[PDB]
Order: C-alpha cells, then structure tokens, then sequence
C-alpha cells in the first residue's frame, strides 16, 4: 500500500523519509556580525583563489569535512574557523597549490561523455569534435564521497525545444 | 445437529423486510450470512420456483494437501499484505522458512521501515546454523530493522501432550 515509506524522494506530491545517516554533523546558531573577519585557508569543496561568506548556518558544508591533523599541519585553520563561527562570520579565501586539479566532462555532438582533470585556474576549449562541457570547480575533489549526473529526455516545450532532466547525486564508499 | 442461524428471504426482484430491510437474495445473503454467497441469473430470477428442501449439504469441496506450500502462494500472500490498508507495525515467519519468501517479507520491512521477525528450521544444528544466516541473503546494512530466530530444543504439547517441536518467534513477538 501506499502507507509504506520509500527512501529515495522526488517531486511526487508526498511525504517520506531519506535514509539513516549516523556520521554526520551539525550545529545550530545566528551570526552576530558585530566584527567581521577574513583570511586565507585550505579547506574541502569551496572555490578557491575566491571570497567567500560563510555564516554558522551553511560552514558546516561549504567548509567541507574537516581534514586529518595528522596530514601536515593543515588542521590550523578549520580549528580556527570552527573556533570563530560559534561568534560571527567569515570571509575566507581558499589557496591550493598547482596540484589542486578539478574534473572536466565533455559531451559529443552525439552525447558520447569523455572524462579529464585540469589544474585550476588554467582554462579549457572545445575542439572541433566535443560538442560542448561541464567542470566543477567548487574544490570539492568528489572522491569521497563522489559526485555523480544522471539525464534522461523528457517532453518538449511548446516551442518543441528538446528538453532533458538533469539528477544530481552524492554517492558515500558506504553506498548511501 | 447443532443449527447457527435462519434467514427468511423473497426471491422479488425489490424485495423488502417489513423492517424495511432488504431482501433482494444474493443481497440478503450478503448482509445477513458471513458464509454463504449466492449467484443468481438476471435472466431466469423471474421464472425461478422454490421448494421445500431438507439436509442440503456441501459436497466435494476441500482444502486438498495444506501440507504442499507454494512460492506463488507466498508471494500472492506477501503481496495481499503490501497492499492491505491497514497499520502493522511488526511481521512474523510465523512457521514459513522458504528463502524467496524470507526475502520478499525482508524487502518489505526494508521499504516500509518496519520490524521483522524471521525464523529458521529449529531441525538445524549449530554446524549448519551459523551458514544459514548467509543462506537467508537478508545481510546487510538495510535489512537491519529485522530479526532473525532458532530454537534448537523440543517442548511438549499443550493439547495433545506430544513431543513437539516450534519456532520461538511468536513467543519473543509477545514478550517484546
């Protein structure tokens, strides 16, 4: 019967529930901003060589998961950030190293998909063949978890223009 | 001879109870018994006689073999309580050890988030015991919400004072 509770939800006019999640975080706040500060940093996701306001209610996300202490000496600046965000918020800017690399997928003039990795802040071109890209510079290395695209065709619109869905997903090494 | 029960009914096309009642004859039937039904052709109610008949009993129906139990059975059965609207918070094996139907209710308490009670043959030693976990195919991090049961031991019949041999399952479902 309907009354069963699925986990995978979509725009269906409908109420369920997303699977069980148990290694996760959260923390809950409004930002002051009665003194504001900014910085350098190195963090997970995020556009690096770029500003950017993060408050207590997003950070948790757009900051990434906060990286091993044991890997350097790179946990000083997420101890410092989380330490700073239980008052304001922050204008950081992220700074990676020329081996920071992001993913590049082309897409034929048939739809056939090809895969590649540059290194930020150097540019791509199409070449005669490969009709069109995407990338992702968001600094997120989408290896743990990974970020995955799903299209499918739908209807036209009344004009006729072709018109496909795209599903964005996030895929754990666990499986959810 | 023990009788149940007695129903006065008019064969009439719109025949009524002096209580207002209905006393169409299938529909009476209906109403009234919760063991007979009835057929009636539209096109020889009309012309339909009655008699006086006595000792009119059922011949040649029978469960047949219960003993044969069928995978279409299961999964029909199965599927009646999907479909069934109607809350139930919690399922038994209640003595049923097929494998695709362990599996079927498994996908059931997995996508209706509900709390399973399965059971195994109580005829399997410690030796084998421990492979038939494997053997269910219900491992794994989403068949979680489930149980599993044995009894490895005989007990003596309440009614028939008979050494006997039953799964736990129901017993624990109590306790619980």
């Amino acid at each position: 019967s309907q009354y069963s509770i699925q986990q995978s939800l979509g725009n269906a006019s409908g109420v369920a529930v997303s699977p069980i999640n148990a290694d996760a975080t959260l923390s809950t706040g409004v930002a002051l901003n009665s003194s504001l500060w900014a910085g350098i940093g190195v963090f997970a996701r995020g556009k690096p060589f770029t500003v950017l306001a993060v408050t207590e209610s997003n950070y948790e996300d757009v900051l990434g998961e906060p990286l091993k202490p044991s890997s350097g000496s790179q946990f000083e600046p997420i101890r410092h950030v989380y330490e700073a965000i239980q008052q304001t918020s922050g204008y950081v800017v992220r700074a990676v190293p020329d081996d920071a690399k992001f993913p590049i997928i082309m897409f034929d003039e048939s739809g056939e998909p090809a895969y590649s990795a540059l290194p930020y802040g150097s540019e791509i071109e199409l070449d005669s063949g490969e009709a069109f890209a995407i990338y992702v510079d968001d600094g997120d290395p989408c290896i743990s978890p990974t970020r995955e695209l799903t299209i499918e065709t739908a209807t036209a619109d009344s004009a006729g223009n072709e018109r496909f869905l795209l599903k964005l997903t996030q895929t754990t090494s666990l499986g959810v | 001879v023990t009788t149940l029960e007695t129903h006065t009914v008019s064969l009439a096309e719109e025949a009524k109870d002096d209580m207002g009642r209905l006393c169409y004859l299938p529909t009476a039937l209906e109403a009234r018994s919760k063991y007979l039904r009835a057929v009636v052709n539209e096109e020889l109610i009309s012309t339909a006689k009655v008699t006086n008949k006595k000792s009119l009993a059922f011949t040649g129906g029978t469960n047949g073999d219960q003993s044969k139990i069928s995978t279409a059975a299961y999964l029909r059965a199965v599927k009646v309580l999907n479909n069934a609207p109607y809350m139930y918070t919690a399922v038994l094996g209640l003595g049923c050890y097929d494998n695709a139907a362990i599996t079927a209710l498994g996908k059931i308490c997995a996508d209706r988030l509900i709390d399973g009670f399965f059971d195994v043959k109580p005829t399997l030693t410690y030796a084998e015991a421990l492979p038939a976990v494997e053997d269910t195919g219900l491992l794994g991090t989403d068949y979680v919400s489930c149980s599993v049961y044995h009894y490895p031991f005989s007990c003596k019949d309440k009614w028939t004072q008979s050494r006997v041999v039953f799964g736990l399952s129901g017993v624990a479902y109590a306790a619980k």
